[PDB]
Formats: structure tokens, sequence, C-alpha cells
């Protein structure tokens, strides 16, 4: 099964410099230029965090 | 190690933009070649200057309106130059456009609008009615004279390009089977990178033209529209009406001198199969689905420069491409990553999931953070903070910088525009109590034709198809079922397709409507003949062909059918689906005559025994004939079909005799060949005493030890034209069963003819009920056939005598195949059937001979709408009175329209006996008969015998004048001509006169074929032999 498609697993919410959010499997090493916005939790909770925080989906390069 | 190669070496795709937008390229082009042709659509054409200027004015207009970046404007426009101008202008203003295709359901468009929430909707007057707009935004109508004049008061100069490339350029929606569509927000620089890449790929000199056939609802259109414009090429935009019809599209590709074209494998298969000639020098772009290796083998041969394209919407149109399943290397600024389940790269040859990264990536899904974060994930192999998009496709690195496609992770296969889940198919297919295992796989019997084949392994026949179809959609049921021993394997450990058995690759219409529908199905599916119980989607029928089918149905029968109803009813018999079914009836005290029979019995009770309605089946048999087998066969088929052993005494009732009761006889006489005609002429003219004798006689004539002539003399009381097929099939069944000494294979009859009679009477018992269907149809006929003329006035040689001699003659005539084809083409081109065309020609023919402006002509109907009456041997034939009006001196076209209306109106009231109408109103209602035969003549096909069957003439005339036309089809299925005959009353006409009637009729047909707009009063009605003498007289007069 796909690393992200797994429902019964631990996940993470990584945030970008551009303010772009990304789900991430807790087991896999975090890429460079990505910080943890939401710590180890259920996939559903992670997606809820993403839904509740990533309001404006345009890059911060446009925000001023 | 080697990880450097699959990450860096094969992804060496990096070009810095030369500070040039695709828009700016277009503007520079407009400055360079001002009078060059930019866009052609139908008749109209635009230059680069005109296009650019109008786009600029519209841009300044929309800019003044208050439209800017991060704002969407809906494009509810028709496929035209106006949409090009529109989207181009919107791109110029810096905003994004929401492409709307109005053919889509209102719910989905409303969903797009309510979700996107655009500032304003621009539209045309042609479409503005289709929009039930929300009060969230205003609607600008570009056609409106006020708006149109307002546009022209704005500069036609270029606009400043000081915009950010991160702002959206457009938004495309996709249904990912989630249940709710997602808005893919594509940023500007992605589109720019793509278009620049494709511009670099294809040279596209000024002489090139591109035909756009994809709707704007998909990103592909952006290639089909902007790519020729950034080059010096022209763009031919095609309307949907052209895309649906293959003969029209293929005509355009040649008539517009198209150089390059992009489409889905489905459309390409639709063209290469039947119209290869147009793709001779065409540059082909394939994408959207896995290209069949046969289709590609066809394209690479016929066409040239065939390039396979690949990419999801989330990476803006196409991400990878390769000339000719290789999806090839990525394009500009596109990194491809083949990863495992731990997000690690795999060495060449290893299968992994595909992740696409680079400048192609969209912003994400409009107002859908979760889905974006689900698929647009973090990228560890790119710049810090980059993102990948997981395709869900399994790919494998080829030997040299190429990618081989394997299949999706959801184990679904995309075929003919469908997302087919094979798993469910094999599941329900193996769920049968008599089925153990099963595998379904799409194979190609015809080049480019991918059909679903099911291979089954039974537990320790055709009903299985019914089991599968009653639980699955019609596009999922296999086109062929093959039982095998075991699934073979390849050395690589895979299922061998080549080691599997080769696929086999494989009723009749019961009323005019069903035959029209079958003709339409055959025309759309491009196959010669279809049946009443054939499935549309199993024969390669997809959504586009469904659309065209719906159109043609709407124009030929005048009924609009939703495509959902077409999916729900994939067969004609389901489509036509009202008369109550014929259940089996209990033994009645007496059995009333069927209404078809009542007429004949009236004529018989009045005139007496006459050979007028005899049906003599004459069969020539060559070879060894087993007499006893034949006798037993006749006895058996008589035992099966009760009408063959029925008498009709006076009290008016049917009396079915027992098999042993009515002793059947077989006369055997040996004659010389030189008398075979004579004897036959006598034998056919036998007069049945219906009151006390079964109307059937069997007489075998012995010409030689191996040469025989079998005569089955029946009466129209118990047999019709249809019944002559299940009859002749049963006689052959029994015979061949006695020779092989095995039990006869028969299909049990659910109802008898007596049940048909009882059901008929039971139905007509509700004539009193005003709300009954029969009362309604009877009312219809009471109105339409009101005020019919007493009798027609044909040019008879002799005055109509008191006593009808009932002696008749026959004149045979033929119509060559070319003219047949021309008539068919006329029919299809003018929303009618060949039936209607021949009707029109016939009515015009009679009117021309002075039969009057109002001519009622009768035509027979099978009258077998119920499924239980399919194999019954009996009298079911009904007769419609088509009342035709030729007044007003109309064109053959207008007259054809009239006849069409009359026929279509008559078809909706066919469920009523002609006899009942005759009883209610006062030959009774029409003196002229027209019989049209489309089906082929029946045959015996006995074992070890050469059979030659013909229906002999009795020498009588059922009417004053009867025209019979039989359509013969070729080996291929192509028109092979028409065979017609005139059956005329001997006491009203001479042989010469009707012999001239034939010639005049044919000449009339050619006349109206050459010019359908010709008034029927101007049709030349003179024969060449007459013209010669006619000109000779004046030749002697004036000189
Ligand atoms: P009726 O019921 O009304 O509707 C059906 C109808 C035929 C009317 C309708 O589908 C139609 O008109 N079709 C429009 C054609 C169309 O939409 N074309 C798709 C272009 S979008 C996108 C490219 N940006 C292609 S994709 O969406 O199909 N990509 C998704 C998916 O496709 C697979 N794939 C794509 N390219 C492939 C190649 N070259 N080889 C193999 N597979 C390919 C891939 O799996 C990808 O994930």
């Amino acid at each position: 099964t796909n690393p992200f498609e797994n429902k019964e697993g631990t996940y993470l919410v990584l945030i970008n410099d551009e303010g772009q959010y990304s789900l991430w499997p807790a087991s896999i090493a975090i890429p460079p230029g990505w910080n943890i916005a939401f710590a180890e939790n259920t996939r559903s909770a992670c997606l809820d965090y993403i839904n509740a925080h990533w309001i404006d989906m345009r890059p911060n390069s446009l925000k001023d | 190690e080697e990880r450097h190669q699959v990450l860096k070496k094969w992804n060496e795709t990096a070009h810095p933009h030369p500070e040039e937008n695709f828009l700016q390229l277009f503007e520079k082009q407009a400055e360079r070649i001002p009078e060059a042709i930019a866009v052609i659509c139908e008749d109209q054409a635009l230059s680069y200057t005109e296009l650019n200027q109008q786009a600029n004015r519209l841009a300044h207009f929309l800019m003044e309106y208050g439209v800017g970046p991060e704002q969407y404007v809906a494009l509810a426009l028709p496929r035209s130059a106006e949409m090009v101008i529109a989207m181009l202008a919107v791109l110029k203003t810096g905003a994004a456009y929401l492409p709307l295709d109005l053919d889509y359901p209102d719910e989905r468009i409303a969903f797009m609008l309510e979700d996107t929430k655009p500032v304003c909707i621009v539209t045309s007057s042609s479409v503005q009615s289709k929009l039930s707009h929300f009060p969230s935004c205003s609607t600008i109508i570009l056609d409106h004279p006020e708006t149109e004049q307002a546009i022209k008061h704005y500069p036609d100069t270029n606009v400043p390009k000081t915009q950010s490339p991160l702002h959206p350029a457009y938004v495309i929606y996709t249904s990912g089977s989630t249940g709710k569509p997602k808005g893919v927000v594509v940023p500007f620089h992605s589109l720019n990178n793509f278009l620049l890449a494709m511009r670099e790929k294809f040279a596209l000199k000024e002489h090139d033209r591109l035909l756009a056939v994809t709707t704007i609802a998909f990103d592909i259109s952006a290639l089909e529209i902007f790519l020729p414009l950034i080059s010096g090429a022209s763009l031919v935009v095609a309307k949907k009406e052209t895309i649906q019809d293959p003969q029209a599209l293929a005509a355009v590709i040649s008539d517009k001198e198209i150089t390059i074209m992009q489409a889905t494998p489905t459309l390409w298969h639709m063209l290469v199969t039947h119209h290869p000639d147009c793709i001779a020098g065409l540059r082909v772009l394939v994408g959207g689905e896995a290209l069949s290796s046969g289709l590609a083998s066809a394209l690479h041969r016929l066409a040239c420069e065939v390039t396979n394209l690949y990419g999801p919407t989330e990476t803006t149109i196409w991400s990878t491409m390769s000339p000719l399943p290789s999806i090839g290397r990525p394009i500009w600024n596109t990194q491809v990553y083949v990863l495992d389940e731990q997000l690690q790269p795999v060495p060449p040859g290893v299968v992994g999931e595909l992740y696409i990264a680079g400048s192609g990536l969209a912003r994400g899904y409009l107002r859908r953070p979760d889905l974006t974060a689900e698929r647009f994930v973090a990228n560890p192999y790119g710049p810090p903070g980059s993102r990948m998009y997981r395709t869900g496709d399994l790919v494998r690195w080829r030997m040299d910088g190429s990618l081989d496609y394997i299949g999706r992770v959801d184990h679904q296969i995309k075929l003919r525009g469908f997302r087919i889940e094979i798993g469910e198919i094999e599941a329900v297919l193996s769920q049968c109590d008599l089925v153990e295992r099963a595998l379904v796989v799409a194979r190609e019997d015809q080049p480019g034709d991918q059909r679903l084949v099911a291979y089954v392994i039974p537990c320790e026949l055709a009903e299985l198809r019914r089991y599968v179809s009653e639980r699955l959609p019609d596009y999922m049921v296999p086109s062929a079922f093959m039982v095998l021993n075991e699934f073979p394997l390849t050395p690589n450990g895979k299922i061998d397709r080549k080691a599997l058995p080769a696929p086999d690759f494989t009723r009749k219409p019961r009323n005019p409507q069903e035959e029209i529908l079958c003709e339409l199905f055959a025309e759309v599916l491009e196959i010669p003949v279809v049946g009443i119980d054939d499935h549309f989607f199993e024969l390669g029928g997809h959504s586009l062909l469904a659309a065209r089918l719906i159109s043609r149905i709407r124009d030929v029968l005048g009924v609009e059918i939703t495509i959902g109803k077409l999916f729900a009813s994939p067969t004609v018999a389901s489509l036509v689906k009202r008369k109550p079914p014929v259940k089996a009836y209990a033994c009645k005290e007496d059995i009333p005559l069927s209404f078809a029979q009542r007429r004949l019995w009236f004529l018989y009770h009045l005139e007496g025994p006459s050979p007028t309605y005899n049906i003599p089946v004459v069969v020539h048999l060559t070879g060894e004939l087993h007499y006893q087998a034949l006798q037993q066969a006749l006895y058996d088929v008589i035992e099966r079909h009760e009408p063959l052993r029925t008498i009709f005494p006076e009290h008016s009732r049917q009396v079915i005799l027992e098999p042993h009761q009515a002793r059947p006889e077989l006369m055997i006489k040996e004659i010389s060949e030189s008398e075979l005609s004579d004897e036959l002429n006598a034998a056919v003219r036998y007069r049945f005493d219906l009151a006390a004798e079964p109307a059937i006689r069997a007489q075998l004539f012995v010409l030689g030890p191996n040469r025989h002539v079998l005569l089955l003399l029946m009466h129209h009381m118990i047999v019709d034209g249809w019944s002559l097929t299940p009859l002749t099939r049963d006689i052959a069944a029994a015979y061949n069963a006695h020779c092989r000494n095995q039990k006869v294979e028969w299909a049990p009859l659910p109802v008898k003819y007596a049940d048909y009679a009882l059901w008929q009477q039971e139905i007509l018992g509700d004539e009193t009920n005003p709300d009954s269907l029969i009362a309604k149809q009877l009312d219809y006929w009471k109105k339409t056939l009101a005020g019919l003329p007493e009798e027609l006035e044909l040019p008879t040689d002799y005055p109509r005598p008191a006593e009808s001699s009932y002696e008749g003659g026959i004149v045979d005539f033929c119509m060559d195949a070319e003219l047949h084809k021309r008539l068919l083409d006329l029919a299809r081109e003018n929303k009618a059937s060949l039936f209607m065309v021949l009707q029109a020609g016939f009515a015009a023919f009679l009117t021309r001979l002075g039969a009057g402006t109002d001519i009622p002509i009768g035509s027979p109907i099978a009258g077998r709408n119920d499924d239980s009456l399919e194999h019954l041997v009996g009298l079911f034939i009904n007769t419609l009175v088509l009342r035709m009006d030729t007044s007003g001196n109309p064109s053959f076209r207008e007259l054809l329209g009239r006849v069409r209306e009359v026929n279509l109106s008559a078809y909706e009231n066919q469920d009523i006996p002609f006899e009942r109408l005759v009883e209610i109103l006062n030959h009774p209602l029409f003196q002229v008969m027209f019989v049209f035969q489309n089906t082929p003549e029946p045959k015996l096909e006995l074992q070890g015998l050469e059979s030659r069957l013909e229906i002999r003439s009795v020498g009588t005339a059922k009417f004053d004048l009867t025209l019979e036309l039989r359509e013969r089809r070729g080996e291929d299925g192509s028109p092979d001509g028409l065979i017609g005959l005139f059956e005329y009353s001997r006491d009203l006409f001479d042989h010469t006169t009707v012999e001239a009637f034939a010639k005049r009729l044919c000449q009339l047909l050619r006349e109206v074929v050459m010019n359908p707009d010709l008034p029927i009063g101007q049709i030349d009605m003179l024969l060449p032999e007459e013209r010669k003498k006619l000109l000779a007289a004046a030749e002697n007069l004036y000189f």
C-alpha cells in the first residue's frame, strides 16, 4: 500500500517556507526545507489540522 | 553509485526562460505577420491582427470592469473564435479563466460556479439561456449590441505584462471518483513552461494547421489553442457536431488541409478503422490512455511523427512525451522520481510508484487543503521545500533514459473513456455456483479495437452473461466468454496473453420503430447489422457514440433520450420500452378469431373458397432425400404449431384438431420437368374449404432420383411472412433430427396462437373505457382517416366491373445498386428512412398519374411486439393506412417531411387491428398497397441437400395495385440494389401499362435523387421510347 494511503498509521504535518502544508509518514525521514507543524498523530487529526490552518493556499511570496 | 543516474543524469531537464511569455510570443508574431491566418472556424476566419486587437480591446474592457489577478471569470461560450479571443483576453488581463462546457449536467456546472465563485460570467446569446445563474455574479453577454459596442471603445494596443507568475492562469476540474470534483488551480508559469516546451518540440512552420477537437473542459485544449498561435501556424476549431460524426471529421481533416492534430486513442481508433486516408500525412499526438500496440502499429505505418504523451492534470497538461508502452523522458523543468514504499529511488528495471516534480506542479486543489497535502507531498530529491505529486501510476525505468508504464495502484484499467475495475467483474463472474475461477483481460481482435474477454474455469453457458449483466454495468460485461483448462504463464512468471485461446469475437426488429433504431445503432457503431437484443457498449460503444446516437434518434424519431436512460437500456428492445403482456390462457369453451383472421373469414364467407390468399412455398431439393424423415418432419411441425391444424366453422370460432385427429397427408407424384411449371400452376390454385379442412397441403414432385420439388401450399389464414421463418427452421430441425436419429432440439412455445387471439379480444374489450389505450388510438384513427376519398382515380384501361375477377398479373423490375445507395444517402441526410423515401416517391408517382392530391396507401406490419410471439407460426400481420397529401405542388424534400410526420404519427398507434377500424368507420379504406421488405428470404438448409426456395405467385390480385420492394444487402453489408414487383388487377390494367408504371417509377426516383428540391409537378414522366416519336412528329411538322 501507498505510504500516504495507509489509514491505520502514524503521520505528521510538515510546513513549507511558502506556507504550503504536506502530510508525511512518521517513519520516513523529513526532507530538507520542511519543518514539523503538527507532531505525531492520527492521519485524520493531521488532515484536520491542515484543514484548520492552511486557509489561504497561495504562496507567501504573494502575501504582503 | 547508480542512484546518481536515476536522480540527476536522467533528469537533466533545465531551461531558463528567455524572458518571454507565450503571450508575448503571440504579440511578436502578430507584429511580424499581420495578414496571416490565425483562427478558422466553420465559414469565418480571423487573422493574427484581428485576433490580437479584439483580444486587447476585450482585455481593457474587462480590466475596466474590475478584473485582476487571483480572480476567475467563467467562459460559458460556444466553440468558436469568440472563445479563443475570450480566454486570450483573460490571460492578458492577468486574471484566470474558468472554462465551462455547457453540455455537462446543470448540477456540475452549478457546482463549478458555486465552488469557484467567479467575479463575472461572460457568454454568448447562443448560450445565455442555458445558464440558470446565481446572484453571486453578473453576466456579460458579448453578443449584446450594447456590450459589443462598449468593447470597441477601448484600446486595441498590447497590455503591460507586469504580473506575477505564481498567480493562477486557469482552473480545471476533475472527477477522481471521489464523488466530488476538485478544482486544479494551475499557475501561470507552469502553463508558460509547458507551452514553450511544446513550441520548442514541434517546429510548426507557417504552413502548419492544427485541428482542435478537445473540449475546453480539459487542459489539453490549451495545447490545441495556444501552441499554433505562439508559432506562425493557423488553428482550425471544430464544433462538437463535427467531432461526433467520423465521416464529417475525416472530411474536415482533408478539406481544411490539417497538418497536425491531438486526440485520445478512442477518437484515433474511430478514424483509422474506417477513414485511414485523412491520416496519411498527419502529425499525430496521442495521450490520455495506454496506446494499444496494434493501434500504434497502424499509426506508425499510415501516419507520421506519432508522439505519445503522458501526464496528470496536477502537473499541467503533459509531463512526459516520446516519439514511437513508452511514456518516455520528462519535458523542460520536470523531474521524474520512481520511488518505493519508503520513498527511496529504485534501480533501473525495478517497478515503483511515479512521483512528478518541477515547474509543472499546480498550486493544488481549490479550497481543498487536505487533498493537496495528501498528494502534493514534500520532495526530498529537489530544492529545499520542493514538492512532489504522487501519480498513483506504477512505472519502471527502461534501459536508456525511458519509462515503461505498468498500471495504476488501484488496479483499475482505463478503456474507451471508462475506469473499469476488473476485480469486481471477475468477482461477480466467479460468484456463480457453477464457476470456480475467472480472469478478465482486454484483447484486440481488430486493429485498435480493445474488447474485454473473460476466461473462465468451471467448478467440479450463455446464461452466465445474463448473470453478469444483471449485476454489472453494460460497459463492464465481457464481449466474449472462453472456458479454459488453466491460466498459462511466461518464464518471467506472468500470465501469457499469447498463450490464451484466441477470442471468438461473436433477433430481428418487430415493428418499424425497432428497425429504425437498429439502423441507427448499425450506423453509429459502423457495423453492418445489429439486432433487437444487442448491447451498445459491448460493441465498442462509448460516450461520444452515445451522444451521436442520441442526436440521430432525436432527429429520426423525434424523441430526446437522456444518456443515462441509454446506459440503463443499452439494447433496442429495452429502449422502446404500453401493451399488456400475453400470459398463457386457460382452456376456453370457444376460441374467437384473431382480428386479422376475421377479415379473411368474412371474405371467405361472402365470396366462397378462393385461391386469392394462398401462400405456396416452393422448394427445389437436389441430392439424396429421405422421404420418411420428411413426412415425420411435417407431422411434427404440424403437431407443434396448432394453427397448421385448425378449422373455422360457422356459429366464427377456432377449432383446433388433435394431431391424430387431423390426419396429415403427403402427396407424392412423379412428373417430367417440362410439366413442372404446369402442374405447379394448378397445384397452387387449390381452393381450401376453411370450414372443414386444415389450410395446408404437402406435395412432393419427383423430377429425378436426386432432383425434387417440395410444395407447401398454405393459406394466409394460418401463416404470415414472419411465420415462414420459424416454420422453415422447424421442418429442417425435425428432418435433420430423424436422419441423425436423435431427438429434435426444439424451443418450447410459452403461448399458442389461441392465446394471441384471446389476448387480442381481451384487450379490445376495453374499447368502452375512454381512458384506455385502445380507445385513444381508435380516436386517433377516427380523426386522421376522417373524410377519406371513396376511391382513387388511376389511369385504368378498363372501367371497374361489378364482379371483381380477382385475376392478377405481376411485373418484375430492378433498381441498380448505385441508385439504391443514393436513395439510402438521401434518406439518412434528410432525417428519414428508405421506407419513407420510397413512400414519397410512390405517392408522387400516383399523384403525377392523376390519382389526386389525397392518397391513402396501406402498408403491412409484423404485429409481433410481444416476445412470446417470436417463434409462433400464425397470422399476426396488421396494416397501417398511411394517408398522404401531395397537394400544394411541393418539393420531394417537403413531401418527404410530410410522409415522415405521417409515418411517425402512425407508429404510435400501431397497436390496433385494421379490421376494427374497418368495422368502426363503415378494399374498404385503400385500393393501393405498398409492401416493403428489408429482411432476407427464408431458406430450408436441409442436411445433404441443395435447397432453393421461392414463393410462387397464384396469379391473383389482393388489391387494385400493389407495389412490393425488397432491399437486398451485399456480402459485406453494403447496398446491393432493390428488387421490386407490381401486382396489378388483370381486369383494370394491361401488362404493358403497369410495365410502363415500373419504368416511370424508377425514372422518377432517379429524378428526385439528382435533385431533391425539385417540385413533384416538374418531374419528367415521359419514357425515352416516347420522347423519340414525340420529337419525330415535330421534326416532321416544322420541317
Ligand atoms: P460520457 O459518459 O459523457 O463521458 C466520456 C467522454 C468520452 C464523453 C469523456 O471522457 C471525454 O470526452 N473524454 C475527454 C478526453 C479527456 O478528458 N482526455 C484526458 C486529458 S486530461 C490528462 C492530461 N492532462 C490525461 S489523464 O487525465 O487521463 N491522466 C490521468 C491518468 O491517465 C493515464 N494516462 C495518461 N497518459 C497516459 C499514457 N500516455 N499512457 C498510459 N496511461 C496514461 C494515467 O494513468 C494517469 O494517471
